[PDB]
RNA sequence: ACUCGUGAGAGACUGCCGGGGUCAACUCGGAGGAAGGUGGGGAUGACGUCAAGUCAUCAUGCCCCUUAUGUCCAGGGCUUCACACAUGCUACAAUGGCCGGUACAAAGGGCUGCGAUGCCGUGAGGUGGAGCGAAUCCUUUCAAAGCCGGUCUCAGUUCGGAUCGGGGUCUGCAACUCGACCCCGUGAAGUCGGAGUCGCUAGUAAUCGCAGAUCAGCAACGCUGCGGUGAAUACGUUCCCG
């Protein structure tokens, strides 16, 4: 999560395989989700603070 | 250690409402990204101002950013000069147009977030920490209508090497009860020796109000 | 007429009744060709054997869900509550033998950190 | 019976009796016995020498067997071990060739175990 | 026909919103199908709840999507104006098909 | 099985090398293709990252991609 | 459900073809896992092969083999003071039926017939005459019980 | 009308009868009832512990680099292998293998995505685009184990699929080091596993497929879930463990 890599994953890559997800809030490269664009830690803290609309803690 | 779930995230289905509210299919990751950069943009000057809540309602791509604070007068300086600057920068950073509503809490000392604000901002200011808390309370204990409180402070307290946690309270703060209406706020003091993370639980009442 | 819903594990059956000499219509099939196991054949006709109207009264059933055996036990239930819906004085004789009471046993939720529900990963502490 | 070079057993069906040759498995038995016309259910005791003739001429004519396959491959493995490939290096050192796991498993290439 | 399919996160806000649509079109006067519950969709997301190694001891966050349906038959433009005129909760997105 | 790779930089260089009938040791980055049999006879300095290994290309090399006539790992064990 | 007292057990339905508690219980102890229907095909086919080799009611042959393998005393492994004592204890009825059916199935499973049906048929027949290995395990269990009669006093 | 879908509501409270209870709590049986006594499972981790984990999610005090300990790219490595451990998967066969016929799920997923009938292949797939932002279209009307039938006759085998050779397809600028899948051949160890040890008390164990997230592709036998078929035993606290 260095600013060269946080910034480098947002440019247009020179090949299409080279574009990867990289969670927006912190820049964490592994364990990023597609619907949120947030890693598991930012999903857990933001979903705990009610900041994400309607994802809530599960129990079936 | 204490594996205590964030109670605003433990009652966010039942009592406490979401802070951000919309509907989004295939636009959701963009709305998340704008929500994040808005809250970072409202961190600094409003954390000087006394910010407590940042709600973002979002209609058909306009936006509605609403802030609950404790002084309309630092958020709104000269009319449009302090408001429309951060409002206009929200209009430029987002690719949208911002309708910023700003409103006051009727009592700042019974918001757990604002109690954590005043406590941690005192604790960066070299005061006695047991005096701060103990005065964190006395006030809030009161004043409205507020059936608990529980303040915990960890970190380099007083500049000591050991990271001593402290635990003061008064009344009833039941966390396992879900009809609790507990406000929770953790804000982190910034001393030269380090950061003193302050957690404040405030139990207003039994009332479901369903 | 009278119609009954019998609910077993995730199966559900809708068995109705009419008076006639013995016939059993499943989803387009006969009872001996839909249930080839001959034990479920008792497990569904046992409410008919209890209040002994095995041949006098016939079920027109439709179903959904489950597997074979969930549909079997469901159809037991629907025959049984249908036999409440024929004569209520058949009802204390059903419930006494163990009937009219669907089994609430369902496949429970898998738990995180386990191989299945109630099965820990086998640990060898050193 | 006798065939291309594999001594057939006493009592096996034809789609298994053909399989005991190096070039033939189950699917080649299902295609050879469909092309020639011998019943797959025939035992080896009940096999006809003219069926050995037509079957034998078919499967030496349109398919390869024991000597071709073996000194046949074994010319291709030594082909890639002569020219200096990396798979040649794997066949040299006695390691798995497909680039698979070498740290714990791949014991079927290293063989019997010596422990240090 | 104009068929309105509305989706949201709150069952309460979508029930009062469907009460606004039924009271609106019923107020202007038309043949309208009442609120029909299409069932849901749930997105269950399992999160390793440690900023580091604790592969066991998760917490998984669901996502409820409520889907209500109101079918509108015989549209008149005095009724069609009030559709685009007011939407009260605005956490509901309205598909007009 | 359709259009195979080709190493267009090495392709341009190789053609120039064989039009002039000149043979030169080549420091080549490319580990990815020995595409045509036009590469026969040319010496390739294959680059495993760290040094260049000279490789003669003969008729049997066709169908083996260029990098692993030079190996990248070293192992002895004792 | 131990240490709180006795726990209530599930009632077991009888057989459709033969009409016995003991046939169905033999099926549920034949059940190498998953295939109760295939367990029913093994038990039913084996008992009609017993019907072939007897010409009688198969459940009478089954209960006579079940009686001829059924033990009366079982040995324990209780350890008083640095020596392991084989302690003989009276066997309950359900425990004795369980040891009879479980020994019958397992030592049918060791026997060398081709299918499972011929194994279970020959083991129910040989246990009916008294010539299986399972009857020899009943005699070895009573050998350990009668050989260890003295330690039984603890009243345990 | 029946389901079913999702909204509101009733319903389990020792409430009703019998006995023990100090006439107290509570316990043993009975009735009604879909359910009987915290009905089943979740979500829910008190004060603290262990200087447990993480300065690599993030934030950060102090110290260090600032012509490199920053940064840009190609190639390589993270996949090496005489070993040793650990969790899994496929097995060692007849309750089985292989061929043919046939019946029943639940949940899910889908925009530069899911992609049908048809045609070309043996098959991965190719050509083509019906139709769907989806209780509608597509994932075939959805399964597999099941049942009916035939064959195999106990064997290192019609068990077992590792390995290796040839031949392909698809994804991608690119499958050499290092992808998966299909076809033909090849056909090893392995005959239920020493001391030891692990899981589980009812829709559980065991076994059987299915979907999902991450993802262009996949090392997925993983993880999270969904349903199908479905047991045995618990005499009881002497012993081991907390």
């Amino acid at each position: 999560a260095k600013k060269a890599l946080v910034h480098k994953a947002n440019k247009k890559p020179k090949f299409a395989v080279r574009a990867y997800t990289r969670c927006n809030k912190c820049g964490r490269p592994h364990s990023v989700y597609r619907k949120f664009g947030l890693c598991r830690i930012c999903l857990r803290e933001m979903a705990h603070a009610g900041e994400l609309p309607g994802v809530q803690k599960s129990s079936w | 250690m204490g594996q205590k779930i964030n109670p605003h995230g433990f009652r966010l289905g039942i009592t406490t409402e979401w802070k951000s509210r919309w509907y989004a299919d295939k636009q959701y990751k963009d709305y998340v990204k704008e929500d994040v950069a808005i809250r970072k943009l409202l961190a600094t000057g409003l954390e000087r101002a006394g910010i407590a809540d940042v709600e973002i309602e979002r209609t058909r791509d306009r936006v509605r950013v609403d802030i609950h604070t404790a002084r309309p007068g630092i958020v709104i300086g000269r009319r449009g000069t302090e408001a429309d600057r951060i409002r206009a920068d929200l209009e430029k950073l987002t690719g949208k147009q911002v309708q910023l509503n700003i409103l006051e809490v009727k009592n700042p000392e019974s918001q757990a977030q604002l109690v954590a604000q005043g406590v941690a901002e005192q604790l960066s200011n070299r005061v006695a920490f047991r005096r701060a808390m103990r005065k964190a309370i006395q006030s809030a204990m009161r004043q409205p209508n507020v059936k608990g409180i529980r303040v915990q402070c960890s970190g380099r307290l007083g500049g000591a090497e050991m990271s001593r946690s402290e635990f003061y309270r008064e009344g009833r703060v039941p966390l396992h009860t879900l009809r609790a209406d507990i406000d929770y706020g953790l804000y982190e003091a910034k001393t030269t020796f380090g950061r003193i993370g302050v957690k404040v639980w405030i139990y207003k009442g039994d009332i479901v109000g369903g | 007429p009278i119609q009954t819903v019998g609910r077993r594990k995730e199966a559900v059956v809708r068995v109705r009744l009419v008076p006639g000499t013995g016939q059993f219509n499943l989803d387009g099939r006969t009872l001996e060709n839909y249930f080839p196991n001959k034990v479920h054949q008792q497990l569904i006709k046992a409410p008919l054997v209890t209040v002994d109207r095995v041949d006098q009264f016939d079920i027109y059933a439709h179903l959904d869900g489950g597997g074979p055996s969930g549909q079997a036990g469901a159809l037991r239930l629907a025959i049984a509550r249908a036999l409440i819906l024929v004569q209520p004085e058949d009802r204390p004789a059903l419930k006494k033998a163990g009937f009219l009471t669907r089994d609430p046993r369902a496949i429970e939720r898998k738990k995180y950190g386990l191989k299945k529900a109630r099965k820990a990963p086998q640990y060898s502490k050193r | 019976a006798r065939l291309v070079g594999v001594d057939l057993p006493r009592d096996k069906r034809m789609e298994i009796a053909l399989t005991y040759i190096y070039g033939i498995g189950r699917t080649r038995s299902n295609e050879i016995l469909a092309a020639t016309g011998i019943d797959k259910n025939m035992r080896t005791k009940d096999l006809t020498d003219d069926q050995v003739t037509v079957l034998r001429d078919y499967i030496e004519g349109n398919l390869k067997v024991e000597g071709d396959l073996r000194r046949e491959v074994q010319a291709d493995i030594r082909r890639k071990i002569e020219i200096g490939c990396y798979q040649g290096l794997r066949h040299r050192r006695g390691l798995p060739v497909r680039g698979q796991r070498t740290k714990t498993n791949a014991r079927t290439r290293k063989g019997p175990k010596r422990t240090i | 026909k104009i068929r309105i399919r509305l989706k949201a996160y709150d069952h309460e806000a979508i029930d009062a919103s469907a009460r606004k649509i039924v009271e609106t079109v019923t107020r202007t006067g038309a043949s309208v199908v009442g609120p029909v519950p299409l069932p849901t969709e749930k997105n269950v997301y399992c999160v390793i709840r440690s900023p580091h190694k604790y592969k066991d001891s998760r917490e998984h966050f669901e996502m409820r999507t409520h889907k209500r349906l109101i079918d509108i038959l015989d549209p008149t433009p005095k009724t069609v104006d009030a559709l685009m005129r007011i939407d009260l909760p605005a956490s509901v997105d309205v598909n007009i098909q | 099985k359709k259009g195979p790779f080709v190493d267009d930089h090495l392709l341009k260089k190789v053609d120039v090398q064989n039009e002039k009938n000149t043979k030169q040791v080549i420091k080549t980055w490319s580990r990815r293709s020995t595409i045509i049999p036009d590469f026969i006879g040319h010496t390739f300095a294959v680059h495993d990252g760290r040094k260049h290994v000279p490789v003669f290309v003969t008729e049997a090399m066709v169908g083996h991609k260029l990098g692993e006539f030079a190996p990248t790992r070293t192992f002895k064990g004792h | 459900m131990p240490r709180k007292g006795p726990a209530p057990k599930r009632p077991l339905v009888n057989d459709p073809v033969y009409g016995s508690q003991l046939v169905t219980q033999l099926v549920n102890k034949v059940l190498l896992e998953g295939k109760k229907s295939l367990a029913e095909r093994i038990v039913y086919g084996a008992l009609e092969q017993a019907r072939e080799k007897t010409g009688t009611d198969p459940v009478v042959t089954l209960k006579r083999a079940l009686d001829n393998v059924k033990p009366a005393l079982e040995v324990r492994s209780r350890r008083v003071g640095g020596a392991t004592y084989q302690v003989p204890v009276e066997v309950r009825p359900d425990r004795s039926t369980t040891l009879a059916l479980r020994w019958l199935v397992n030592f049918s499973r060791q026997r060398r017939e081709k299918t499972m049906v011929e194994r279970l048929a020959n083991e129910i027949l040989d246990a009916s005459n008294g010539l299986g290995a399972s009857v020899k395990r009943r005699e070895d269990t009573h050998k350990m019980a009668e050989a260890n009669r003295a330690f039984a006093h603890y009243r345990w």
